[PDB]
């Protein structure tokens, strides 16, 4: 599902932004 | 902050970067499969 | 040239691959919206 | 707001940023 | 130890750099058979 | 390249870095 697939996408992403502060 | 502690870091972050490009593969066979 | 001057080039290429990544995320979304 | 043009070159800017940092 | 993890992730994002531009093509290919 | 032969070399760099992050 897109929905799935799009909240995936903003959890990996800030998840990221987190690890590169 | 030592440079073992920022070599953990850069591997966690590519770690998660795996993750997101995976789900930008599924993304692109998704619309591949639509389109074609 | 060196752990210290090896580990900043890895954070460099790492955060602008992200820039990259951001990037593809944004492209497909264009086309699914376009498409659906 | 982008445009699929300037989409195109901003990828290319940080591809080659990327190789450079590499190579 | 950290001489043998640097080259590890060397190499991870090496590789990752070619899945990237794989995609990239991918995108370009969709792009251009919509419009 | 066609789309077979994308998926196969997605999946090759796939295994590639999954296993260095071994």
């Amino acid at each position: 599902t897109w929905e799935e697939w799009e909240k995936k996408i903003e959890e990996y992403t800030k998840k990221i932004e987190e690890i590169l502060k | 902050s030592g440079i073992v502690q920022q070599q953990n870091n850069l591997l966690r972050a590519i770690k998660a970067q795996q993750h997101l490009l995976q789900r930008t593969v599924w993304g692109i066979k998704q619309l591949q499969a639509r389109i074609l």
